[PDB]
RNA sequence: GGGAACUUUAAGGAUACUGCCAGUGACAAACUGGAGGAAGGCGGGGACGACGUCAAGUCAUCAUGGCCCUUACGGCCAGGGCUACACACGUGCUACAAUGGUCGGUACAAAGGGUUGCUACACAGCGAUGUGAUGCUAAUCUCAAAAAGCCGAUCGUAGUCCGGAUUGGAGUCUGCAACUCGACUCCAUGAAGUCGGAAUCGCUAGUAAUCGCGGAUCAGAAUGCCGCGGUGAAUACGUUCCCG
């Protein structure tokens, strides 16, 4: 019953999508049976910020960021399985998160 | 009717009619009624002299119309006497609880006085 | 801003981050119920007796950059007018126009 | 619009009679998107004429709009059709308010029965319009 | 109002001062920048000097005082009409 | 037995239409449980009604989102393809009628410098 | 327990091109109408601002030529002020009520925030709130009650059971500290106001109108600003007149 659970974030989803593919084909090459990737809601947080220096309060420019998350679930994992995905690269501008 | 020395009104409900009273607001209504036992839809001018004797028994509990506007009155006297801020500004007829008076005083300050 | 005003604010951080400990203890006491009236009140006196610098209500927030009090952006630490310049070339990872 | 001409709105006919004269009434009685409040009204005082006369409502209604209805306006103008019916049914709002009924729903079921027999506040605006409209 | 589960607010350089000159009797005012200490009751009978921005102005406390701030009698604007 | 999903403003309908005698449930609920105000109610009847299918037919339907119009158009919307995936010749009547059309228009959105989507704050020369 | 159907979540794709049918323009560009389709002629909205104009705005975000001060025009501190008040103007909020006020019962959202933070639940208080305690680093727990809406009762046109300014008294919380100068709660008070002159403003559809919800700043302090959804209209004959 020992599940391994991944969670991925990141603020680039093209990123977090091949992060997500390329686990999912390392847990398969294994052998283990992998649920998901699994899209959570993402987060956007906006700001508005005056582009004139001192007075135009309707010249303003609208900037958001995003938080993409993606969940990942493996199950009856082979004896590989934990050594491969710690041998598994850090990609930059992509969190993981693994517990067991 | 009567009561504490004014005439309220005889053919609204009695929360209403008791109202009429400096010094009764609502609350102070409904927890008289309550006391008495009269339920606050009942009309006054359909209740009977116990009934009015007992509400004036509850109303000479609280300070009504001639002690409370006294007292009010003593209250702001004492403060134009003291000569603190609040009292100067009950002098000079102007917002005492901090509000603006670069414009919208007018409550206070009466009517526009051209120049 | 002036360069004093920097300085100011530095020497406000540094009191706030010297006086943290002995200032947390104080008011934890004087909420502690099984402490007696008395031990309260010396608490009370003894928190009203610290510098007025320790307390953290008299930082203001300024910009990493130039010392801006007004714009601040807690998420980036910097004002509108350098939040402006960084994000659209490019040094704020994740940012974008925003439209919807 | 200079160049372009726009097409006139189309709106749905009302749930109950399939009526778009009803419907259109309706929307004249409501305000401020309180199109339930407007419902209550108007179906209240349908019933109402109803139950005092047993005749179909929307005939009923139709007839006394008709009956209402301006060939000209107010200085003097003319009219098409379709602002017939608008200022048929302005003026037959506002008598209903100025009526004393209890609710609206009555108020404006009394108005419609006395301007149907002409003894109505709604046919007295008619007439200001018409002897103001012989002056030119 | 501040709140009655903490107490009145006094500075502790004016208390200090005022429990000297009570244990004292010395008539000499106080001098005192304080405008946000409360007036307790051993303030009664004593002349503080309050700042009030540019002067210092007297202040001789009286009975009816008790429960104010120091800094309500000694106005800080100044005003005559327009 | 067929299914049928709707969609008006936020508001999604999940309908199943089966044969029956005409028995009716929303939300676990009665139709005038569920709409107080009765045009709602013969919103949602209308696709049945335009056919003289009233008593032909049992409907359970679920909703969410959005208010008491939109949730009405939804679950209309989703009689009407329930229908048509019980029967494709019935699509001609209810696309005259005007049903299996899905209402797109939604809230526009606030814009900078504006009190609203369109509402411009007042202006004077001086 | 279970299922992978449906809603949804979120990545990648398909679809609309006058494509088809019927007339016109000119023998064109174009224009008119119809079927199918979720959508038909740019389907809706956002971002994106040509060559140039105004010695337009910013030396107080920042940088920078020149000029000026150097025991002071630099630096540190406590208190005060930026909150004043015979007046005038701009932008707003709340009302003048019955399409409403109050009371009781009962429905339906979207988006966003949360670890020096949001808090289930229990006890205490009329209440702001306090104490104990639980889950949550969140599609998991929480802010959270949506409100207008529907059903019933009452009020019956009164300056009122409309309105909620002002003032008296008593409190809670943040904060070293609410006098000048905070927000909120309770009791009492109950102003102007009964729809607004000359004139003037916004808006062409999910728009106007109306109803509630969230966030940035932030210890505390929005009727402002930036967003979110609910209900949901009226009218456009036309280019004389007014403006650019």
């Amino acid at each position: 019953n020992q599940r391994i659970r991944i969670r991925l974030k990141s603020f680039d989803h093209r990123l977090i999508d091949q992060s997500a593919q390329e686990i999912v084909e390392t847990a398969k090459r294994t052998g283990a049976q992998v649920c998901g990737p699994i899209p959570m809601p993402t987060r956007i947080e906006r700001f508005n910020v005056l582009t004139s220096p001192h007075v135009n309060k309707d010249a303003r420019d609208q900037y958001e960021i995003r938080t993409y998350k993606r969940l990942i679930d493996i199950v009856q994992p082979t004896d590989k399985t934990v050594d491969a995905l710690m041998k598994l690269d850090l990609a930059a501008g992509v969190d993981v998160q693994i517990a067991l | 009717a009567r009561i504490a020395g004014v005439n309220i009104p005889d053919n609204k409900h009695a929360v209403i009619s008791l109202t009429y009273i400096f010094g009764i607001g609502r609350h102070t209504a409904k927890n008289i009624l309550a006391a008495v036992g009269i339920t606050e839809t009942t009309k006054i001018r359909e209740l009977d002299d116990a009934q009015l004797d007992a509400i004036r028994a509850e109303v000479a509990k609280v300070p009504t119309e001639g002690d409370l506007r006294r007292e009010i009155s003593m209250n702001i006297k004492r403060l134009m006497d003291l000569g603190c801020y609040r009292g100067l500004r009950h002098r000079r007829s102007l917002p005492v609880r901090g509000q603006r008076t670069k414009t919208n005083a007018r409550t206070r300050k009466g009517p526009r006085k051209p120049i | 801003a002036k360069k004093g005003m920097i300085n100011r604010e530095l020497k406000r951080e540094k009191t706030v981050a010297k006086y943290a400990a002995k200032r947390a203890e104080l008011k934890a006491t004087i909420a502690n119920v099984n402490a007696s009236d008395e031990e309260r009140f010396e608490a009370m006196l003894k928190l009203q007796a610290l510098p007025r610098n320790a307390s953290p209500v008299r930082l203001r927030n300024r910009c990493g950059l130039t010392g801006r009090p007004h714009g601040y952006f807690r998420k980036f630490g910097l004002s509108r007018n350098k939040l402006r310049d960084t994000v659209m070339q490019g040094d704020v990872p994740g940012v974008v126009k925003a439209s919807w | 619009p200079r160049r372009r001409v726009v097409a006139a709105r189309e709106i749905l006919p009302d749930p109950k009679f399939s009526s778009q004269t009803i419907a259109k009434f309706m929307n004249h009685v409501m305000q401020d998107g309180k199109k339930s409040i407007a419902e209550s009204i108007v179906y209240g005082a349908l019933e109402r004429v109803q139950e005092k006369n047993k005749v179909d409502p929307v005939e009923f209604f139709e007839t006394t709009l008709e009956k209402v209805r301006p060939m000209v306006e107010v200085v003097p103008m003319e009219v098409r059709p379709s602002r017939r019916t608008a200022l048929a049914m302005r003026w037959l709002v506002d008598a209903a308010a100025k009526r004393s009924e209890k609710t609206m729903a009555l108020r404006l079921a009394g108005e419609l029965l006395d301007a149907a027999e002409g003894k109505g506040a709604a046919i007295k605006k008619r007439e200001d319009v018409h002897r103001m409209a012989e002056a030119n | 109002p501040r709140s009655l589960k903490k107490g009145p607010f006094v500075d502790a350089h004016l208390f200090a001062k005022v429990e000297a000159a009570v244990a004292s009797n010395s008539r000499k005012p106080i001098k005192t920048w304080s405008r946000r200490s409360m007036i307790l009751p051993d303030f009664v009978g004593l002349t503080i000097s309050v700042h009030n921005g540019r002067n210092h102005v007297p202040v001789i406390v009286t009975e009816h005082m008790v429960g104010h701030k120091l800094g309500e009698f000694a106005p800080t604007r100044t005003y005559r009409g327009h | 037995t067929n299914y049928g999903t709707g969609r008006r403003k936020t508001a999604t309908a999940r309908v199943f239409l089966s044969a029956g005698t005409g028995k009716l449930v929303i939300n676990n609920r009665t139709l005038e449980q569920y709409f107080g105000r009765e045009t709602a109610r013969m919103v949602v009847r209308q696709p049945l009604e335009l056919l003289e299918a009233t008593e032909k037919y049992d409907l359970y339907i679920t909703v969410k989102g959005g208010g008491i119009g939109g949730q009405a158009g939804a679950i209309r919307h989703g009689i009407t393809r329930a229908l048509i995936a019980a029967d494709e010749t019935l699509k001609p009547v209810l696309r005259q009628a005007g049903f299996v059309t899905r209402d797109a228009r939604e809230v526009e959105r606030k814009k900078l410098g504006l009190r609203k989507a369109r509402k411009r704050p007042q202006f004077s020369k001086r």
